[PDB]
This record gives structure tokens, sequence and C-alpha cells, in this order.
RNA sequence: CCGAGGGUAGGGCCCGUGACUGGGGCGAAGUCGUAACAAGGUAGCUGUACCGGAAGGUGCGGCUGGAU
RNA sequence: GCUAAUCCCCCAUGUGGACCCGCCCCUUGGGGUGUGUCCAAAGGGCUUUGCCCGCUUCCGGAUGGGCCCGCGUCCCAUCAGCUAGUUGGUGGGGUAAUGGCCCACCAAGGCGACGACGGGUAGCCGGUCUGAGAGGAUGGCCGGCCACAGGGGCACUGAGACACGGGCCCCACUCCUACGGGAGGCAGCAGUUAGGAAUCUUCCGCAAUGGGCGCAAGCCUGACGGAGCGACGCCGCUUGGAGGAAGAAGCCCUUCGGGGUGUAAACUCCUGAACCCGGGACGAAACCCCCGACGAGGGGACUGACGGUACCGGGGUAAUAGCGCCGGCCAACUCCGUGCCAGCAGCCGCGGUAAUACGGAGGGCGCGAGCGUUACCCGGAUUCACUGGGCGUAAAGGGCGUGUAGGCGGCCUGGGGCGUCCCAUGUGAAAGACCACGGCUCAACCGUGGGGGAGCGUGGGAUACGCUCAGGCUAGACGG
């Protein structure tokens, strides 16, 4: 089937386009332990309907610009501003990892 | 450590130092004698240890041991060196091969004749 | 075209043909599209040929095109009775 | 190939006769019977207590030497036995068992393994009808290992057939003299050989 | 130092010529008619605008076009032609 | 408190140690569940829920040997050993072909599994798997 | 138009090499002394600081891994 | 300047097919339909009112591909910030096709400690090697994909190429020549040279398998099938076997009585590698021809590089042994010579006048057409520790707080079912590996059959623990 895939939208910064973050668990191959890892999808919204802190499906499609490949399927849940804050606040933290 | 700190971590896999780097990935090396002579061993030893001082086709110039006792070695003479120090000769850490190129064999050796390139006798 | 031929496995001076479906531009003893039976031309066993005969009509009913040296073989394992 | 030495320094070294000769093994001119002691001029110094390597490189050695065989040849039929199913020190006894030139030697043609060799070696020996000369053969159940017909009237042959016509040969095997074939009956049970060797220590010695 | 790969350059040279004059015509023309029917002047547009598609299907008869080039470039010459109509009309011939 | 699983079985060795007749452990209708088959493999007395200051607890009676000759009559102990495998730092989770042998099966392996908290010879009769809570012999 | 590359100019990283120079490892058959190990003949060690052919010394503060 | 055609074009013909608009189903550009418009062709051969090979347009199949997405894929953070076709959008261009692949305009975005950017190294996989396993190391031969064809760029022809033995241009190099000019691309098979410790015959054949063109005969095939060289590896086989002294000589040891080499030799008999002589394959039955119907089917014939080789028969000669080691680890001990010298050495260490440790010798141990050395990989190394280690004094707790991300988290009840667990099903090529059998006299090698797996897709199911949502609690924590 096409890949289905539910992340929080984190950009809506783009026209018709919106960044969608999934993430997933999985054992590590030697440690054992479950852990995360997450990545950003650039999704196509043509009717600029999805919103930030959307909770949303995507949906594995033909190609519609570089990095585009996917177009948001629905809507699941909405303002859930909280992930956004996550993944925002991490970016924010990068300020202080340089020189 | 935590199981958390080895996913952030991982272990370290060490590689190995080798001791002969002179030879450049190669089971043996040709070269050039510069010099040809005499060193003195460490304690406890004593001895005039032969030398020769070789320059290689890898392009590196390392002191090699002449083993067996007498040799035919000056300068010019072209030389196989092989891998293996000579514990008591720091700086010595690889081997002439006798019997090639320009290093004869032992005059006279019955035993243990490969190692010292000298052919089987009448 | 696709084709049914004989791919030489065994090794020298001893000869084992597994009769097969490749495509013409395969190697001979390359990736082939599926094994339908094998061939020995020594002789040197009670079965030295066999044939899944209800698939080599298959292959041959889609278009496949045997060897010469292969249609007989088939023809010696009645793919060809009508 | 093979050993192809002087043969009774080798009992000798092993402080055990080993049957490598046939006739003379049984004479009081056996260097066993002579010499009990280790080959060469220290044999009669007195032996100082061997090392646990030791021991069980003798008795590898031993088995080994027994049957004359290249060590190379030794090791690959051991490791065979340790893919084998059961119990290794068995079968690679079984499996050196089952091999042309030992068969012929058990079933009497010849008086010495080393001349039970050069006996399948010189094509004087069939299997199933069909000649043999590869000593290496491994034997099934079933075999008909018989005399050369064209081989059947020697001397050698004959005056070696003679000495076996009421002498029971082992629980594994059948043999029909005058009609000079024999039998391959099954893998020989460990008792149905009393070899002077702890094969325990042979895996042992392969397991460092 | 010969091979009858000479020929078969000899003749790749020749089939270009053919192909080259081909694919100019077909754009010399469907321009011709965009053109048209920008200013349209229904009727002449329509007028060119089958000669050109008559040369498009032609040349993909053979390696000049494949079909779907053809396809594609029919398309999108009609789409042209008649959205431009659409600024003043109205259709004069066939078609359609 | 991050283990309350650990936290109990280790309460356990470390009474089990100084032959305590019982020890309590804070209740947890999934601590109980584990209890339920540490004392019907025969390891402990079994449990009790009482109350300690008005609070939950489950009351476990341990289980030894008899007295012993020797300068030291300690009885040998029945969990003679006992610890968490999946710990809250890595869940350890075993589909049912992979299922450990404790100890060639004088000891066991209890696991939670979607049919309940089973051990190695009762998951592996029911044929499921599941997170391997700990090992006990 | 784009375009292999060529040319001009200025940058970045890397490698080789260099009068001379700084210490380092080793050798040991030497000179000077004896700093540490015993209360090691001024308890030791220490961060810093100033100083002295050299180990080192002294100040300030710390540790005991200090003998009596 | 001339002439033919399966070459080129025009018109005709429209089952169909292409395209715009409408409308129905469908739901990304899928299928159908009405109007308008547009598009086909080549004939050759027989036995000649009939068949064969072609030519055309459409539909489906089969096979081979393009593109797209999830996850996996090394070292350095002493590389921490990177990005202007950059990220998105609208329109167009292009293609078989989506797409910033390309372009114009518009917006200001995209990526990054889950490691962007940068540097270094490497073609990836099936597998291979090791290892109890987990893991480590590796990607040569064989199979799969990729990439490249002197260094670069480019497109043409075409179903397919941006084409190793096709084209264009630029560079570097070399060559030829009549000095005006022109030519090449072995990372195809051999072969030369350079480099190197080091890696092969300028062999034979299309007989076999396969490929290309042909109705076929057949032609081409350095693919391939074989032969040559090389202990490079593995496997197989030989240098004999039996008998033969209280036991020669030589040599070594010695308390001078003897001990060793050694049944070893001699010698006696038996066999019979090599060699000689004769025969001598399998690999090859299709294509074709005959009859039938050019089919099904039956029968005839040709053809073998290797090779007169393997192999079968007959005859027939006792017929190559070398290398390491013998202080401990480690199996194997004495004499002489030497005298901290000459020298050995993997680690510990040996040698300064009684060295089992140097050199020779006798003797011994281990392997044997091999034995040893050097290099490198895994192992031993639970010495990067997931399995399976540690931090008072051995190396190892941050000088102390505060706190971001993260990791982790009490008791009870429900919903969801992400992790987790079960079943089904697809995939998991072939070779290899594992078990069985079988063919080469064995084996190596090779064939037939069997057995599975992780992992990932799909359908169904479970709900204890982890998760998530929802509702309770007071033992943690906070407060009065
Ligand atoms: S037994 Fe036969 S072989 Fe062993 S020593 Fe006595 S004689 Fe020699
Ligand atoms: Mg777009
Ligand atoms: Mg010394
Ligand atoms: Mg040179
Ligand atoms: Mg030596
Ligand atoms: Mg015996
Ligand atoms: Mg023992
Ligand atoms: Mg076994
Ligand atoms: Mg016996
Ligand atoms: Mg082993
Ligand atoms: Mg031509
Ligand atoms: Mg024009
Ligand atoms: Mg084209
Ligand atoms: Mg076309
Ligand atoms: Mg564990
Ligand atoms: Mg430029
Ligand atoms: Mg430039
Ligand atoms: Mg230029
Ligand atoms: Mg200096
Ligand atoms: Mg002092
Ligand atoms: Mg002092
Ligand atoms: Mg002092
Ligand atoms: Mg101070
Ligand atoms: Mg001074
Ligand atoms: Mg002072
Ligand atoms: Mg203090
Ligand atoms: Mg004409
Ligand atoms: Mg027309
Ligand atoms: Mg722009
Ligand atoms: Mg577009
Ligand atoms: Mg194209
Ligand atoms: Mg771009
Ligand atoms: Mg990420
Ligand atoms: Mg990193
Ligand atoms: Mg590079
Ligand atoms: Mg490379
Ligand atoms: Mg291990
Ligand atoms: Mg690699
Ligand atoms: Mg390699
Ligand atoms: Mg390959
Ligand atoms: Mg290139
Ligand atoms: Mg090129
Ligand atoms: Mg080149
Ligand atoms: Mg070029
Ligand atoms: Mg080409
Ligand atoms: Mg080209
Ligand atoms: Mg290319
Ligand atoms: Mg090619
Ligand atoms: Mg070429
Ligand atoms: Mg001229
Ligand atoms: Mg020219
Ligand atoms: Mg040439
Ligand atoms: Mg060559
Ligand atoms: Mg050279
Ligand atoms: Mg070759
Ligand atoms: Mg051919
Ligand atoms: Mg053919
Ligand atoms: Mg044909
Ligand atoms: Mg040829
Ligand atoms: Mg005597
Ligand atoms: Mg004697
Ligand atoms: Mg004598
Ligand atoms: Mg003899
Ligand atoms: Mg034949
Ligand atoms: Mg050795
Ligand atoms: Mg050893
Ligand atoms: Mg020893
Ligand atoms: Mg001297
Ligand atoms: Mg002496
Ligand atoms: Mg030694
Ligand atoms: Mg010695
Ligand atoms: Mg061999
Ligand atoms: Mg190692
Ligand atoms: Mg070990
Ligand atoms: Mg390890
Ligand atoms: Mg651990
Ligand atoms: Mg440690
Ligand atoms: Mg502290
Ligand atoms: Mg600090
Ligand atoms: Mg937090
Ligand atoms: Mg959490
Ligand atoms: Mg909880
Ligand atoms: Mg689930
Ligand atoms: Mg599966
Ligand atoms: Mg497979
Ligand atoms: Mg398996
Ligand atoms: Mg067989
Ligand atoms: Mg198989
Ligand atoms: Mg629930
Ligand atoms: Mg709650
Ligand atoms: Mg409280």
């Amino acid at each position: 089937p096409k890949k289905v895939l539910t992340g929080v939208v984190v950009s809506d910064k783009m026209q018709k386009t919106v960044t969608v973050l999934v993430e997933r668990q999985f054992p590590h191959p030697l440690y054992g332990k479950v852990i995360k890892r997450s990545k950003k999808y650039l999704a196509h919204d043509p009717e600029e309907k999805y919103k930030l802190g959307d909770v949303v499906e995507i949906i594995e499609s033909r190609p519609i610009s570089k990095r585009k490949r996917f177009r948001v399927l629905r809507l699941v849940e909405s303002g859930r501003m909280d992930l956004v804050e996550k993944y925002l606040i991490r970016r924010q933290n990068y300020e202080s990892l340089s020189k | 450590p935590t199981i958390n700190q080895l996913v952030r971590k991982g272990r370290e896999k060490v590689r190995k130092k080798s001791k002969v780097p002179a030879l450049k990935g190669a089971p043996f090396r040709r070269g050039v004698c510069t010099v040809v002579r005499t060193v003195t061993p460490k304690k406890p030893n004593s001895a005039l240890r032969k030398v020769a001082k070789v320059r290689l086709t890898s392009g590196y110039e390392v002191t090699a041991y002449i083993p067996g006792e007498g040799h035919n070695l000056q300068e010019h003479s072209v030389v196989l060196i092989r891998g293996g120090r000579v514990k008591d000769l720091p700086g010595v850490r690889y081997h002439i091969v006798r019997g090639v190129y320009d290093a004869a064999g032992v005059k006279d050796r019955k035993k243990s004749r490969s190692k010292y390139g000298t052919k089987k006798p009448k | 075209m696709v084709k049914i031929r004989l791919a030489r496995f065994g090794s020298k001076h001893n000869p084992h043909y597994r009769i097969v479906v490749t495509d013409a531009r395969r190697k001979r003893d390359g990736k082939y599209i599926e094994k339908i039976g094998y061939y020995d031309p020594r002789k040197t066993t009670p079965d030295w040929l066999k044939v899944d005969v209800e698939r080599a009509r298959y292959w041959l009913s889609v278009g496949a095109q045997p060897t010469d040296t292969a249609r007989r073989l088939l023809r010696q394992a009645g793919v060809f009775r009508q | 190939g093979r050993y192809i030495g002087p043969v009774c320094r080798l009992c000798r070294r092993e402080g055990v006769k080993l049957y490598l000769k046939g006739e003379r093994c049984y004479s009081p001119k056996c260097a066993m019977e002579r010499r009990p002691y280790p080959p060469g001029q220290h044999g009669q110094k007195r032996a100082r207590r061997p090392s646990d390597y030791a021991v069980r490189l003798r008795e590898k050695q031993k088995l080994r030497r027994i049957y004359g065989i290249s060590e190379r040849q030794f090791r690959n039929l051991f490791e065979e036995a340790s893919k084998k199913k059961g119990v290794t020190g068995s079968v690679f006894l079984g499996l050196l068992e089952s091999r042309l030139d030992n068969v012929v030697y058990r079933l009497g043609f010849a008086v010495s393994r080393r001349q039970a060799r050069q006996l399948v070696r010189h094509g004087h020996i069939t299997v199933n009808g069909r000649r043999v000369d590869l000593p290496s053969y491994r034997v099934r159940p079933g075999d008909e290992i018989a005399v050369a017909e064209k081989s059947r009237n020697l001397e050698l042959i004959r005056q070696n057939l003679e000495a076996m016509k009421g002498r029971k040969v082992g629980p594994w095997l059948s043999l029909d003299v005058e009609g000079m074939k024999g039998k391959f009956l099954r893998l020989p049970d460990r008792e149905d050989l009393a070899l002077p060797v702890n094969e325990q220590l042979v895996i042992e010695f392969y397991s460092r | 130092r010969n091979l009858s790969a000479l020929k078969r350059h000899r003749q790749s040279l020749k089939r270009r010529l053919r192909n080259k004059a081909k694919k100019s015509a077909i754009k010399t023309l469907s321009k011709k008619a965009i053109q048209l029917a920008q200013e349209g002047k229904a009727e002449e547009a329509l007028k060119i605008m089958r000669k050109a598609e008559s040369l498009i299907d032609k040349a993909a008869k053979g390696s000049t076009l494949h079909k779907n080039a053809a396809a594609r470039r029919k398309s999108r010459l009609m789409r042209k032609v008649r959205q431009l109509l659409e600024a003043a009309g109205a259709p004069l011939i066939g078609g359609g | 408190l991050t283990d309350p699983i650990a936290d109990m079985l280790t309460r356990i060795r470390n009474a089990t140690r100084v032959y305590k007749e019982s020890t309590d452990v804070p209740a947890s209708r999934f601590k109980e569940e584990i209890l339920r088959i540490l004392a019907r493999e025969g390891f402990i007395k079994g449990y009790e829920r009482v109350d300690v200051d008005g609070k939950p607890y489950l009351r476990v009676y341990l289980k030894y040997g008899p007295r012993r000759q020797g300068p030291d009559p300690r009885p040998e102990q029945v969990i003679h050993h006992i610890r968490r495998i999946s710990k809250p730092g890595r869940r350890v989770y075993v589909g049912v072909k992979e299922i450990p042998r404790v100890r060639r099966g004088l000891g066991i392996a209890i696991l939670s599994t979607s049919k309940g908290v089973l051990t190695d010879r009762e998951a592996r009769k029911l044929g499921v798997g599941g997170e391997l809570i700990c090992e006990v012999w």
C-alpha cells in the first residue's frame, strides 16, 4: 500500500505545504532498549486547511516537488501546540551548542 | 555505563597500530643499503650486532637486522626485508632476508637452513 | 524475447544443464526467470532428464521460444504430444 | 605419502606393540619384545612425567600410527566425525575402520595394513565387482570385497588366504575363503574393536 | 581500421536530417496557430491548428515523435488555441 | 521509586537472606499476579493482602530448607536467585520460540503476556511470548 | 542562452620541505650534586606565585597519602 | 550527372488509435461515450485463385526497464552551524513519465547535536572468514545491482545509448608522413613495458551450451567449451610390501663393561608408478532430409576442439624426500666448538671456559611434496564487556549548585491497540551453507531432493507489561 504516517504540523510558513513531523520507536539493534527517532516530511496541502498544532496523517504520493512526495491524508486531532513546543524548544536550544 | 549511555555513545572498536609501517601493507619490501655496520645492544646484553640501514621502494628508510654469522652486505647492496623486530636493538624493526638479491645465504649452515637462505649441501 | 534453454552447471568435462526460462539477453548461467527441469547429456543416472511439462507449456503458451536442443528435450518429454 | 620408514621405533615410542608388520609382530624377534623402551640414545634414561599435552599427543599419534595414515587425513576424518550425528569417539573409530585398506587387512587378505595398502594400490582388490585401487575408499554396508580375479592365482595372496580358514572375524564382517570374497556388515560398535587407545584423549587433543 | 558501423553512422546523419526537418515545421505551425488564436482570427487559427495536428501525428508514425509526445504536443496546442479564443471567440471552423 | 517490580523481588531477596518469616511489599494487582506464580511454583508459602498504617501491602511468607549440619547451620534457600530481566531502562521482550530455559527447567521465567503472567513452561504451553519479567531458581 | 575548459584576482584545508630552535625518548662506560622513598636527615604532597647551575627552594592557602 | 528498392512523401481507406469540450461510472492523468480534428502500410518467395516469410494500425499478454516512497548502510564534532534554484507556490518548458529536472514571476522559506555542513575512507548485496554464540573482519573467484570505457563535455541514431572495439568538441600523450598533412584509445583475449614482494599461453575449437542475422543451408562469436604455464589452494596417489642379527660396517654416546642409530641396511622373496604394445569413448541429437499436414508422430543422415587423451586389455622397471623444531609456553637430549664473543629471540630470557637456549654433530619430536617465514583478518581478549567489565586505595565520580533537551517514573478504573505477543499469507532468486541420496574407481569437485530462518508487506487476533487518551486516589513530591 501507500505508506501512511501520523504526525504533528510544525510549520505552515510555506504556501500550500506543511511540515509534518513523524515519530517512531524501535528496539536498539544491539542494546535492546526501545528508542525514538523522528523525521520531518513536507506534506502537500493544496487547500491550506491544515494548521500548526494539527496532528495529521499523510500518505506517500506521486511526487509534487523536490522533497514533497506526501499529501496530507486527513486531520486526526487539532491543537497539540505542546508538541510543537517540544520541537521548537529543541531548535531554539541549538543557539547554545555552538562556538 | 547505563544502557542509555551506550545508545548515546556506543562502545569503541579500537584499531591496531601496525608494527611494520615501512612495509605499507606488503609482506616484503625491496631496498638498498645506505649504511652497513655494527650496533651495541642494550642491557643486559653485549654484542656487536650487524645491521643495515635500508632505503625502500615504499619511500621509507629503516634499519634492518642482518641475521646469521657473517654477511656480504655493503653500500648499494640490494636487499629484501621482512617484518620482525630485534628486541634488544631498539629501532630495528625489520629483517634482511638472507638468500635474496645481494644478500648471500650463510656459508656452511646445516641446521634451520631455510631461515638463512643456505642451500642443501653435498 | 523470453527464452527456454540450457544453463550449464556441473563442472569441467561433466556437464549438467538446467532447462530454464530466462531472458535471451541474460548471460547463459545468469539469473533465470524460473527453473523448470534438468538435463544430463552424459546420461549417467536413471533420470538424466526431467521437465515440469505443465509449466513449459505455459511459458510456450505465453510466448517463450525454446532453443533447438531444448525443443527436442521438450519433445522427448512429450510437451509437444497433441 | 604415508609413513614408509622404520616401523618398530613407532611401537617402541608408543610403549606398545602396534601390529604394523604382520608375521614378525608375533615372534620373540619383535622389537617390543626385545627392547620395550623408546628408540634412540635416551630410551634407557628414566622417563620423566609426561605433560597433559604430551599424553594426548601420544594417544593420538598411536591411533594414527596404527592406520599408517597421514595427519591431514586423520584430521579431516575427526572433523567429519564432529559434524556427524552421535558420539564422535565412536564414529571416528568407525570411519577410520571403513577405509578400504583397513577392511582388507581386517578381512585378513594381508599381514600388514602396509601390505594391505600395496594390495589395494596395485589393483589386486575389488568392491562390488568393480576394481578399486584407492586405499581411502570409504566402504559402506553391503559391499563385496573380492580379490582380483587376475590376482586370485598369486603366491602372496594364496599363502595369506590360507592363513584365514577358521580364524573368526569381527562381528561387523563375514569372510568367504576359497570364494576369496568378504562383506562389510555394519559400522563397528566400539566394543567390536579393542585397540590400546583411549579415543576420548583424542577428542581432547583437538579441542585445544 | 574499418566497419559497417560506418554505414550505421552514415544513416544516422540522414535520419537526423528528416527528423530535425519534421520537428521544425511542427513548432513553426503550432506557434503560427497559437499566434493567430491570440489575436484570433478564429477561422485561420483553427485552420493552421489542423495543419499542425496533422504534421504532429504524422511524425509520430515513425521514430521522430514517440506517440505520447504527439499526444502531449496536440493536447497543449488545443488547450492554448481555445483558451485564447475565449478572450474574443467564437470558433469559426473545425475543430473541436 | 522507579521499579515497583524490582523493588519487590529485592525486598524478598533481602529478607530471604537474613531468613525472615515474611516481608511486606507495597501492593499491586500486578505484583500479586507475580506472587501468585511465585507461590504456585512453590518458591514462597504464599501471600496475603494486609494493611500497614492504612496502606495496602502484600505480606509475603518465605520458605527455606532444613537446618543444616556444619559450622554454618543456616538452611539452603528456596529462592536461591531472583533478578529483573526486562527493566524500565531496557524493556526485554521475547517471541515464544525464544523463551529461555531457566536452569535446565529447575527454575522459571515469569513473563507478562497478553494471556497474563506465565512461566516459560506455561507460555510455551499456550504458545505465546511477551515481556520477560524476571528469573527465579 | 547555457556550456568543457582556458585566463585573471583573492580566499580556505591538507601534505612535503626549511637556516635555526624547543623540549621528548633511548643509550651509557661520564660531570655536578642528593630532590623523593626511613621523621629520607627541613614530614611529604599540592594549586599558585616569585626565585635558583640542577634536582629544587621559599611565600600563601590546602590534603594526610605524615613518622614520633 | 544517372538508376532500384522492404528507402522517402502525398492522397485514398478507419476496425481502431491520438487530441480539445460535454457528460457517466471511477477518484491524482483509471475505464466509457457523443460531436469536431488528426494518423496506417512493403512487399519478397515458392510447388503460383493457395501456402510460407514479411509490412500496417489497435487491444491484451510476457519479458526487460524509468521514476517515487519507508527502513538499513563506515571514521573525525580538534568539521556546528549549512542553504539563493536555496524551501514552497502560480504559469510554462521538457520527457515515456512525476519532479527545482530546466525557466519567468511570487512568497520566505528548507536543513541541523536523532549530527546538517565539512573532511577522510569505501563500489553495495547474495555471500566469505572467524567466533560457543552475540559479535568481529571482509566483498577476490561465482550470481545480482550500480558505476565507469585515456581526462572532460555533448548530443545524434534508435524500442532502448547520452553508446568500451559509434559520432562531435576541448585537454594530455604518443605515433605516421612524401614535412603539405594525418592518425590512435586492450578496465575485451593473449601479449609488451613500467611499477611491484607478486599474479599465466601472442594456445585450440565453434563439437558442446548461449547469443546475433537468416525460410533455410549456414556465417560470425577471445561469450563459451577445452588445452598450456604456476604446489597458488584444496582433494586424491607414489617413492614400495613380506621376510630378515641378541643386531655388520660407518657414525654418535660411554663408568670402557657397554648403550644408540636399527629390521634400519645388506641379503631373500612377492607385488609392479613409470614406461612399451593394442584397442579407445561419454560428451551428439537436434537443426536438416523422408512420410505424414512444413503440426502431433515415426524413421534416415551429418557433426568431437579436448584427443588417440581419459579409460579398457596385454606386457613391464624397486622406482623423488624434504622442511621446521628439541630451555619454558611446546612433543622432542647428549658430545664437541665457542667463552657477555660469535650469535639466538614470539614473550620470559639465553652466551662472561661443564650452554639440554649460540654453531656443528649423533640422537630425538612434528609434519611430509611439502615444511617454514613475513603480511593481514577473527580467535584466544569478559582487554569496548548486548550476551559479558568497571570507577575509596589499581586507570576511572564532573569542584559545587541550578536547570534546557533527553532518558526514566507511584496506586485504582475504563477507551484506544503504537510497542509487545499469536495465527494466517506474500516476499525472503540462483549458487553457497545444513541434512539425505547419487555421479566421476575415492575425494576434492559436481548433481537431485529436503529443511527452515530473521527481516519487511498484507488480513485477522490478544491486552498482561510499556504507550496514549479519559476518570478516580494519596503512600512520592509540593504547600498551610
Ligand atoms: S609389533 Fe610388529 S611392528 Fe611393533 S615392534 Fe614388534 S614387530 Fe615392529
Ligand atoms: Mg509543483
Ligand atoms: Mg646478556
Ligand atoms: Mg629501487
Ligand atoms: Mg635456531
Ligand atoms: Mg591390532
Ligand atoms: Mg589426562
Ligand atoms: Mg557430534
Ligand atoms: Mg585388533
Ligand atoms: Mg577448536
Ligand atoms: Mg550492415
Ligand atoms: Mg522558423
Ligand atoms: Mg528519437
Ligand atoms: Mg512512436
Ligand atoms: Mg539482560
Ligand atoms: Mg563558467
Ligand atoms: Mg572555471
Ligand atoms: Mg580551452
Ligand atoms: Mg634538536
Ligand atoms: Mg624537600
Ligand atoms: Mg634527601
Ligand atoms: Mg626531606
Ligand atoms: Mg609551593
Ligand atoms: Mg651558577
Ligand atoms: Mg629562595
Ligand atoms: Mg580544602
Ligand atoms: Mg523510379
Ligand atoms: Mg492522410
Ligand atoms: Mg528564480
Ligand atoms: Mg508544473
Ligand atoms: Mg529519451
Ligand atoms: Mg535544483
Ligand atoms: Mg532525524
Ligand atoms: Mg556523532
Ligand atoms: Mg577523495
Ligand atoms: Mg576507490
Ligand atoms: Mg569469543
Ligand atoms: Mg569492503
Ligand atoms: Mg581482496
Ligand atoms: Mg562480482
Ligand atoms: Mg568520466
Ligand atoms: Mg570518456
Ligand atoms: Mg588506460
Ligand atoms: Mg574520450
Ligand atoms: Mg557501442
Ligand atoms: Mg563514445
Ligand atoms: Mg554511460
Ligand atoms: Mg556493453
Ligand atoms: Mg577497447
Ligand atoms: Mg606531399
Ligand atoms: Mg582533418
Ligand atoms: Mg592498436
Ligand atoms: Mg598478461
Ligand atoms: Mg621490477
Ligand atoms: Mg584461465
Ligand atoms: Mg556455436
Ligand atoms: Mg545456436
Ligand atoms: Mg531465426
Ligand atoms: Mg579463436
Ligand atoms: Mg647386543
Ligand atoms: Mg641391539
Ligand atoms: Mg653398529
Ligand atoms: Mg623394511
Ligand atoms: Mg560422441
Ligand atoms: Mg614447528
Ligand atoms: Mg605445538
Ligand atoms: Mg618437553
Ligand atoms: Mg668465535
Ligand atoms: Mg662447552
Ligand atoms: Mg629454542
Ligand atoms: Mg643446540
Ligand atoms: Mg597431499
Ligand atoms: Mg589480535
Ligand atoms: Mg583458548
Ligand atoms: Mg570481543
Ligand atoms: Mg554490560
Ligand atoms: Mg576491568
Ligand atoms: Mg564529589
Ligand atoms: Mg571546571
Ligand atoms: Mg523533563
Ligand atoms: Mg514517558
Ligand atoms: Mg505507570
Ligand atoms: Mg499493536
Ligand atoms: Mg516469514
Ligand atoms: Mg537460497
Ligand atoms: Mg540454520
Ligand atoms: Mg558415490
Ligand atoms: Mg543443492
Ligand atoms: Mg486496557
Ligand atoms: Mg491520572
Ligand atoms: Mg507524603
